[PDB]
């Protein structure tokens, strides 16, 4: 019957509450899947919000799943386990590292009428799951 | 779909697979099951034994969609595959590099990254590529070899052939190809995939009595100090660095050192990099160990010999050597002290390394510890010195330092190659007494036929532009001569081609997985099979032999390289028998092989046995104790060569470390010191430096494997590295009005090539680093022809100018130019 996973729609916050380059922690699509949204401050392809610069990612390293940290100075996610680094400005492109998958992108809907940011899906397979939706 | 994977069923077939790619030889499992079956999420209902009913914790698994595929066998049935690292393998403990992790993706499928695999013989019929039969290919190829042997002798038949392990090498394939080239054809006109004569990377260390793979990976766990010399191991030997070096730096192995040596001090482990360039490995070492536990000796390019002679002279002056060891187990020490004398002030002026850093290097590495023992200093080296300024002289200098300080044969030591590919060499002796620079011979118009066999020197030769220009020109003469032919027999066409090769032509054959850039010149391409489409044996950087098990069919009529060699030898034998030449026919006996196992039995397992011909084998005379069934039982842990013993009760028993009794591979069983003259840069290279602004350093990127033969079809790799990149100092970039994603021309007297600019704060003003061997902007065009006494090129030894072409707006849109040095 269905070919798509049943992704929740999860409110993150309103776009205007986000500060430039200050990460917001949230879970998606369940409480075991930690994510980050960041207003990058300059447009990127597939950024959303008034300035087309809001992106979000699963922070679990796609190599072996250690939680990555967001580095505000480089706008990258850095893995402390085997030093993989992912570009938040290039859809999770691996700059250098041992992963074989770009950091999964959390798809955000920006609703102009409400200013609301909603997580509605994931592009790529989150670490340590048979399917994004358990 | 990108958001799920199909789990292997609990009862899925599982086979062993060593990584196709680097020296480390990480252990993998291959799960194979019917496409329409899947495992359940409960741990006892899938083959991984992992609980997918909830989030897995960190480090539980390495699993991504790139690690899965669906293959279609010759019977048309479809199977899931999953290729994942083996948690219980001692080499990698479940680690996978970005390069081995792609193995499932780079298995042959009609629709995936392997779609363009060679599937049939391909013939350039003067003016178009067409398919041809194996019997027609063999009639042409063997016809031309036979005509050349009959008129010119073996000197008319040229090869450039792998001599390595892993995929596109290993014990079966080096034997098949070596028996064919050396026993059967008997041609001395043979170069190796990575060097343009039939030679060794390690003549000096071997001659001094120290085979270059003399320790175990465990020795990196036991060291007090690790030197990494001309080596970027996070990128190029990832899981050796990650699974053995870092645990030492982190203090996770201190309790193992103390258990083994109860009465010895073990300070926190330290690490020393000899590299002109500040690399990802230096950055990661500093991150893990701290700046106070890392010494980056950022030497002037080509000054390794001066560094090692200074350190040698200093440890002798300090008495930080092992005099009893020198007296009992060495020859030539007093001579080496005289010939290699160099003060620290001279050493600093030549290398540019300050005296205080030279002293500190020696104090960490050689000065006795409080408990009285010398530090256990493991000296690891790779292409920065193997392709450095006089390969023979740098090993001479470094081994002198290592021998004097007893850093061979003690646990936690060794003076070892880090390695490139895996190793898997079994061959008859090279059949001449002469070192021959094969590229120069081809450029000068020698040879009737040239076969590239599992290599692509269009992308990887030194002075590559002179080579490609000559081969395309000599190829075109053959193509032009083939044009006049109408309804020609194979015999006639063999004569037409030979005549063209008398008029400066060259017939070109490539034996390969893919067309490659070679197809720009080749007249004939034959399809080969990689590990998993065949059984294969090889050993890693600690001599650990493993069997990679066949689990699928090759594409079309693709064949194991040893069986292609058998096919060629049997075609020639049949031609000589038919032509009434029983003595020439007999040269081509001994290739009655139905499977790659037959080449394993004929070569590796006959070395040193009664009745066997002369055989040079990394397995030695106990190679016969190894069989496929015994390696299967060993699993991905295999055995470290040489094998000491086999019985049913204990399996294969191996050798952890060489030289532990101070008996070296020399006439007198002593290690031999060598003179190491400091002559400066080779004149050829110094002429480029005097004329041009930038040092054109070159080598590996962690993500890109070799000539990108698989990666060129990988959408993720092409997004990330659409073009070869050149790391440039930012101040140099400003002066050239270039930034990330601009294209430059790089050029000097030897050639001209192109790269995308990658500003890197860590690069020194006047220095650069360009990705080698790539499919878009070949670095080797600007490398010189200069080689050492044994024809080893100074690939890392060249200078050129940089000219802006322009802004490539799509690179700026799509490619990260962010730092690859982890802070
Ligand atoms: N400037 C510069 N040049 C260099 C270097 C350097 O540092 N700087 N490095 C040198 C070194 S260390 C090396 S190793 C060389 C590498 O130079 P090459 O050996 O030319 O390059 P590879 O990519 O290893 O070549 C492997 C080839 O074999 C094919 N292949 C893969 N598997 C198989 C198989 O099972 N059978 C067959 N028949 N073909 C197969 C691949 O498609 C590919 O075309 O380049 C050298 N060149
Ligand atoms: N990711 C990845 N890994 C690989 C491969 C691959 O293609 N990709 N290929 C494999 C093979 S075949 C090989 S040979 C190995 C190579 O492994 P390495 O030899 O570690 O790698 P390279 O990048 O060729 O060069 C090593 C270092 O030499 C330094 N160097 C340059 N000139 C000098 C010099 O004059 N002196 C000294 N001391 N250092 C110098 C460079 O700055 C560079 O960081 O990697 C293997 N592993
Ligand atoms: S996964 Fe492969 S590329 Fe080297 S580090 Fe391990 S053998
Ligand atoms: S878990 Fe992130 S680099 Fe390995
Ligand atoms: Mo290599």
């Amino acid at each position: 019957l269905r070919t798509t996973l049943q992704y929740p729609a999860t409110q993150v916050s309103v776009a205007k509450n986000l500060k430039a380059n200050e990460p917001v922690s949230f879970t998606y699509p369940d409480t075991s899947s930690p994510c980050v949204a960041v207003k990058l401050g300059s447009p990127v392809p597939g950024g959303v919000g008034p300035n087309n610069d809001i992106v979000a990612y699963s922070v679990l390293c796609t190599h072996m799943g250690c939680p990555t940290s967001y580095d505000k100075s480089s706008k990258t996610f850095k893995c402390p386990c085997h030093f993989t680094e992912f570009d938040a400005e290039k859809a999770g492109q691996m700059i250098c590292g041992q992963a074989t998958e770009n950091l999964p992108r959390v798809l955000l809907r920006y609703d102009e009428a409400s200013d609301a940011l909603t997580a509605v899906g994931v592009d790529g397979l989150i670490y340590g799951r048979q399917a994004n939706v358990i | 779909p990108n958001d799920r994977i199909t789990l292997p069923p609990a009862n899925a077939q599982r086979t062993n697979m060593t990584c196709h790619f680097c020296i480390v030889g990480c252990g993998y499992h291959v799960y194979k099951w019917p496409e329409l079956q899947e495992g359940g999420r409960a741990p006892e209902q899938n083959a991984l034994g992992l609980d997918f009913r909830k989030q897995l914790p960190p480090l539980a698994v390495t699993l991504t969609p790139a690690m899965t595929n669906v293959v279609t066998e010759h019977n048309g049935r479809r199977y899931n595959i999953m290729v994942v690292p083996d948690k219980a393998c001692v080499v990698n403990s479940g680690l996978s590099s970005t390069r081995g992790g792609k193995m499932a993706s780079y298995m042959y499928t009609p629709t995936g990254d392997g779609k363009q695999r060679l599937k049939a013989p391909r013939l350039y019929a003067a003016d178009q590529w067409v398919d041809t039969t194996w019997d027609h290919a063999m009639a042409l190829y063997a016809g031309l070899i036979k005509k050349t042997l009959d008129k010119d002798g073996p000197q008319g038949v040229f090869f450039s052939c792998f001599d390595h392990g892993g995929a596109g090498g290993g014990f079966e394939n080096t034997w098949g190809t070596g028996k064919l080239m050396f026993s059967a054809i008997q041609t001395p006109m043979v170069r190796i995939h990575n060097r343009p004569a039939y030679n060794s990377e390690c003549h000096a260390t071997r001659e001094m009595g120290i085979g270059e793979l003399n320790n175990a990976y465990e020795d990196a766990q036991l060291a007090d100090v690790i030197w990494s010399i001309g080596n970027n191991p996070y990128e190029s030997q990832t899981n050796y660095f990650l699974n053995h070096w870092l645990p030492n730096l982190q203090g996770a192995t201190t309790s193992k050192k103390k258990e083994r040596f109860p009465n010895e001090n073990f300070p926190q482990a330290r690490i020393i990099f000899v590299d002109p360039r500040e690399t990802p490995s230096v950055a990661i070492a500093r991150h893990v160990a701290g700046n106070d536990r890392v010494l980056h000796l950022a030497i002037e390019p080509g000054t390794d010999t001066a560094l090692f002679n200074g350190l040698f002279t200093y440890v002798v002056e300090q008495g930080w050597i092992d005099k009893p060891f020198i007296e009992a187990h060495t020859k030539g020490f007093d001579d080496a002290v005289k010939t290699n004398r160099l003060s620290l002030d001279e050493c600093s002026n030549i290398t540019g390394v300050p005296v205080d850093m030279l002293k500190r290097a020696a104090e960490w590495s050689y000065k006795p510890k409080a408990s009285g023992q010398a530090p256990r200093t493991m000296h690891a080296y790779e292409k920065g010195i193997i392709w450095g300024n006089d390969n023979y002289v740098i090993q001479s200098a470094l081994l002198d330092l290592v021998i004097a300080t007893h850093n061979v044969g003690r646990r936690g030591t060794g003076c070892v190659r880090m390695g490139g590919h895996q190793e898997g060499y079994t061959r008859p002796p090279y059949p001449g007494d002469k070192k021959i620079y094969i590229d120069q011979e081809l450029i000068k118009g020698k040879g009737r036929i040239m076969t590239w066999w599992g290599c692509n020197n269009f992308q990887t030769s030194n002075n590559a532009q002179a080579l490609r220009e000559a081969i395309l020109q000599r190829s075109a003469i053959v193509k032009q001569a083939m044009q006049k032919a109408r309804g020609a027999t194979t015999e006639e066409m063999v004569d037409v081609i030979y005549e063209a090769t008398q008029n400066g032509g060259l017939f070109v054959t490539s034996i390969n997985l893919y067309p490659t850039k070679l197809a720009e010149a080749a007249h004939l391409m034959l399809p080969a099979a990689h590990p998993g489409e065949m059984n294969l044996t090889s050993m890693n950087g600690e001599r650990r032999i493993r069997l990679s098990e066949k689990f699928m069919d090759p594409p079309g009529t693709a064949m194991a390289d040893c069986l292609i060699a058998a096919r060629i030898a049997n075609a020639l034998r049949d031609m000589y028998q038919k032509d009434g030449k029983a003595e020439m026919a007999a040269q081509f006996e001994g290739f009655d092989w139905k499977t790659e196992e037959d080449a394993f039995n004929d070569g590796f397992r006959r070395a040193g046995q009664p009745g066997a011909p002369a055989i040079d084998s990394q397995g030695g005379s106990t190679g016969h104790l190894v069989t496929y069934d015994r390696l299967r039982k060993s699993g991905n842990n295999g055995v470290q060569l040489p094998v000491v013993s086999w019985d049913e009760s204990k399996g294969l028993v191996g050798t952890e470390m060489l030289y532990t009794e101070g008996k070296f591979d020399t006439d007198d069983g002593k290690a031999h010191f060598k003179p190491a003259p400091w002559n400066g840069l080779p004149a050829t290279v110094q002429q480029q430096k005097d004329k041009y602004r930038f040092w054109l350093n070159n080598g590996r990127n962690n993500e890109v494997w070799q000539t990108a033969y698989h990666d060129q079809y990988n959408s993720l790799m092409q997004e990330r590295y659409p073009m070869a990149y050149i790391e440039m100092n930012p101040d140099d970039c400003k002066q050239l009005d270039v930034t990330g994603g601009d294209i430059v021309e790089v050029y000097n007297d030897f050639g001209s090539t192109f790269a995308m600019v990658y500003p890197v704060a860590e690069i020194k003003r006047g220095q650069t680093f360009m990705l080698f061997g790539y499919v878009n902007g070949i670095q080797g065009d600007v490398t010189t022809d200069w080689t050492d006494r044994n024809i080893i090129p100074y690939y890392k030894g060249t200078w050129g100018d940089i000219r802006k072409v322009g802004s490539m707006e799509e690179f700026k849109r799509t490619v990260s130019f962010k730092s690859r040095r982890f802070a």
